């Protein structure tokens, strides 16, 4: 709201360990294969399944409530297996959002309730708008905005994304405290 | 940029045309002392690239190829980057289930090299008219 | 009131309620919401369910007319059927060889055939039988297109047999 | 020298590409998606303030020169195709945008009718331009446009879109998907122009003269009991997903008739050729009649060229045109590119002529000095 990030008070129940905060409400079925190296946030009722995964997330990663990050299955003639996805640094997944994406780049703002397709690659410094469908096996270049049910080039982003996005994710993390 | 409403508080530019824009969009000019907008500044062309198969093409090759990638294709029904599927290759979309078999294009033995667009029907008549007017203009 | 079948890798951690009738070779993913409110949920072999998938038989909650005498409305589902991420479903009869896409809201009385796909993030409340081997794409408009051949998804289901153990 | 770019700014669609090519590279709706506005504003709009028009054209030309075409604007020349009697302030603005902001080397303001003639190769021909706003005709005799014998009527795309909307609202039958299986009239107060255009193209067609003449008298109902031909089957069209509009068979073949209707004045798209040709010089009559050209996207409508040429030969026998244009042989030219992209193709053929282009075209150095674009009005 007018550049400034607003207050969000968390409850007592949340798994805070080595900077990484993960809501107890949010199930993450397969805790072994999933890894959170940095000071990540995972909001309540969110899913990070371990269906033969290697879900590596960023330094300041944010996943809002009711949102799912599942790896896609690669339809290979040699052997059909689930491809391990790698969420980049400073990644912001918005609320109620579906992600079946392989290799999500750093410094990205994925919009609200937007379905990303199977085996979908996202390069760094991009932005997917809200109520948008990226089809299976699609690529989005840097400094781009993809939107619509087709999921196609809408326009370009501001030049200063790399520097700006840092402030957003770090401010949200700092502003997001217990009550 | 969008999550925080950068499109609220705006900075003004000095010159002929006055514009109200967010600081995120604006650029500072160091040669002189006056910040200028994306509108005010002149735009150039550096490099061309495909959004699917990210391959930096030179300016000369683009003019020959009509600003297009040879390997990658976009579906006609919906506007999305197609994918090569085998059984010996057919072109299919992920969003809509439009195939290359539907319109009746034959499957190619080689993956990329085989696929092509038919020649323009009035291409021979075109060159004859240019050469006539070229001689007449001379 | 549960009719669990061997071979089917239904995960215990997924939520189930009512007079369920489980299929031979079905594979239910965790946090998959199946309810048998009025009539039973009949499941065909190879009918895998992925992520959030609201399958209810609550026509008594939807309308509540107090008509059709008993009105069991038993939820029949076919074989080799992929339920994707966040797709709402409520179909009394549903055919074999059909794949609803992610966040696809299927209607209160919509009958699915073979080789038929619902569009991702597309909602269809209107009651209308789907033609044989035709796909719907987009939310803004339906834009129906007839497919050349039906698409099978057997290999995917078969591999989950190996994964689900110790999860 | 570099291959000069060709742009053709229209109300419905803009043609864009490079000179010495078989057809245009990009053809797109002439609109811009501004932040806040739900429906995108139209870039060409006649009779508005210059500053507001300048901003829209600046926004549009930017999209053409970077997103659609990939080339530096300052490097290579421009060939701006625009119809004769295009509003003064609009053409003055369009040039001022290209010369001031983009800093193009030189613009050439070619009339669309003379460009359409080059594509065929014939030196003299009659040219009808059935566009979006107005269906204009202008006789071109051996390179010289005859402004004296001009002709225009508002029987284009806009007039046809409006006529379709009116007819659909009368016989309105939509299946919303909310106990709307029964015929529901005018659930939506207005239908968006994007939908109406798609219905027109796919559903509606141009009827034969014999069947059309019956349709005219049928809807009139001039002391006759159900004297209409059997219509085509009713086509169901989806509106915004769930809502299914059942289009009546009568609407498909009646909507077009407003173009070819006499309406007492004796002013149709057909009559406009013969009205112009009768006003032409006596020597030029037989050459122009023999060489007819039908450009514009409105004439792409299926079975338009047959109805027009037939309606011509019927209106010839009418006593007004029977004296002058009685024993004349009307023959249509088939241009190399499609009816929509005939105008553009001429500018490309002209753009390929680097030697003549530089001389005829107005240089930026001249515009910066003078500030006076040459027009067919007095200097
Ligand atoms: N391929 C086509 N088939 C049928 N109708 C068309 C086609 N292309 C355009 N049209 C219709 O005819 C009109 C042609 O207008 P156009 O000549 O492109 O614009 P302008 O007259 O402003 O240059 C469009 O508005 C559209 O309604
Ligand atoms: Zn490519
Ligand atoms: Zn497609």
């Amino acid at each position: 709201m007018e550049l400034g990030e607003l207050l969000y008070n968390k409850s007592e129940y949340i798994e805070t360990a080595s900077g990484n905060k993960v809501s107890r409400q949010s199930v993450l079925c397969g805790s072994q294969n999933i890894v959170l190296n940095g000071k990540t946030i995972v909001m309540n009722d969110c899913i990070i399944r371990g269906d033969l995964a290697n879900v590596r997330v960023g330094r300041h990663c944010v996943v809002k409530s009711r949102s799912v990050i599942r790896p896609p299955f690669k339809k290979f003639s040699k052997g059909v297996a689930f491809f391990p996805l790698h969420i980049g640094d400073h990644v912001f997944i918005e609320e109620d959002c579906v992600v079946n994406a392989a290799q999500i780049g750093s410094y990205v703002h994925v919009g609200k309730n937007c379905v990303i397709g199977r085996r979908c690659v996202l390069k760094d410094c991009c932005k997917i708008l809200d109520n948008t469908v990226l089809p299976p096996e699609t690529v989005v270049p840097p400094f781009t905005v993809f939107s619509g049910c087709p999921g196609l080039f809408s326009g370009e982003l501001p030049e200063c994304t790399q520097e700006l996005m840092i402030d957003v994710t770090k401010s949200y993390y700092q502003k997001f405290l217990p009550l | 940029a969008s999550l925080l409403q950068s499109e609220r508080v705006l900075y003004l530019v000095q010159g002929e045309k006055k514009v109200r824009a967010p600081l995120s969009q604006l650029y500072f000019c160091r040669y002189c002392s006056e910040l200028r907008s994306l509108e005010c500044v002149s735009h150039e062309v550096d490099s061309h690239y495909c959004p699917s198969c990210l391959e930096n093409m030179p300016s000369a090759e683009a003019k020959l190829k009509k600003n297009r990638c040879a390997n990658c294709f976009d579906c006609p029904g919906c506007m999305h980057t197609l994918s090569t599927r085998a059984t010996a290759y057919y072109l299919a979309c992920g969003f809509c289930r439009w195939t290359s078999r539907d319109v009746g294009m034959a499957d190619k033995s080689v993956a990329s090299g085989g696929w092509q667009e038919p020649d323009h029907p009035h291409t021979q008549r075109m060159n004859k008219l240019i050469e006539y007017y070229q001689q007449l203009a001379q | 009131s549960v009719k669990i079948a061997p071979g089917a890798v239904v995960c215990v951690e997924s939520e189930i309620r009512g007079d369920v009738t489980i299929g031979p070779r079905t594979v239910i993913h965790p946090k998959a919401r199946i309810i048998a409110e009025a009539g039973p949920i009949v499941i065909g072999e190879g009918n895998l369910i992925e992520e959030q998938a609201l399958i209810i038989n609550a026509h008594p909650d939807n309308i509540t007319p107090d008509a059709e005498d008993s009105e069991p409305k038993p939820m029949i589902i076919g074989t080799n059927n992929v339920f994707e991420v966040g797709c709402y479903s409520q179909a009394m009869k549903m055919g074999d060889n059909n794949v609803i896409e992610s966040k696809a809201y299927v209607g209160r009385n919509v009958i699915l055939t073979s080789g038929c796909i619902i569009g991702a993030c597309c909602n269809l409340n209107t009651f209308e039988v789907i033609p044989e081997n035709t796909v719907i794409y987009g939310a803004d408009c339906l834009r129906r297109v007839q497919t050349e051949r039906p698409q099978p998804q057997t290999l995917q289901l078969d591999f989950l047999m190996k994964i689900l153990p110790n999860y | 020298e570099k291959t000069a770019v060709v742009i053709d700014l229209g109300e419905a669609f803009t043609k864009c590409g490079f000179a010495g090519e078989t057809g245009p590279r990009c053809i797109i709706p002439s609109v811009i998606k501004k932040a806040g506005m739900p429906k995108p504003i139209k870039v060409v709009q006649y009779n508005i303030n210059t500053e507001e028009l300048y901003s829209y054209l600046k926004e549009f030309i930017h999209i053409l020169y970077f997103r659609h075409l990939l080339v530096n604007p300052r490097d290579r020349r421009v060939v701006v195709i625009e119809s004769v009697l295009c509003p003064s302030h609009f053409r003055e603005t369009l040039t001022r945008v290209l010369f001031k902001y983009f800093e193009v080397p030189s613009v050439l303001l070619a009339p669309s009718h003379l460009m359409a003639l080059l594509t065929l190769g014939i030196n003299s021909a009659m040219v009808l331009d059935c566009g979006y706003r107005e269906s204009l005709v202008l006789p071109i005799y051996e390179g010289i446009p005859v402004l004296n014998c001009w002709g225009a009527l508002p029987l284009g795309g806009k007039a046809l879109h409006k006529e379709l909307e009116t007819q659909l609202l009368e016989q309105c039958t939509v299946d919303t998907g909310a106990a709307k299986e029964q015929s529901l009239p005018s659930v939506m107060g207005s239908i968006p122009e994007g939908v109406l255009e798609d219905i027109k193209v796919r559903t509606c067609f141009v009827s034969d003269l014999t069947r059309g003449l019956k349709i005219q008298a049928a809807k009139f109902n001039i002391d006759g009991n159900t004297e209409r031909p059997s219509p085509p089957p009713n086509v169901d069209y989806p509106l915004d997903g769930e809502k299914i509009l059942h289009v009546l068979g009568s609407i498909r073949d009646s909507v077009v008739e407003i173009l070819f209707e006499q309406d007492n004045e004796e002013k149709s798209v057909a009559t406009l050729i013969l009205d112009s040709l009768m006003q032409c010089p006596i020597d030029t009559r037989k050459q122009l009649a023999e060489n007819l050209v039908i450009i514009g996207g409105t004439s792409m409508l299926p079975g338009f060229l047959h109805r027009l040429l037939a309606e011509i030969r019927y209106l010839v026998e009418k006593p007004k045109y029977k004296k002058t244009l009685g024993t004349k042989t009307f023959r249509i030219h088939t241009p190399p590119a499609k009816a929509n992209c005939v105008a553009w193709l001429g500018g490309a053929i002209f753009g390929a002529l680097q030697d003549i282009l530089g001389s005829r075209s107005v240089s930026k150095e001249y515009y910066n000095q003078t500030g006076r674009i040459p027009d067919w009005c007095s200097l």
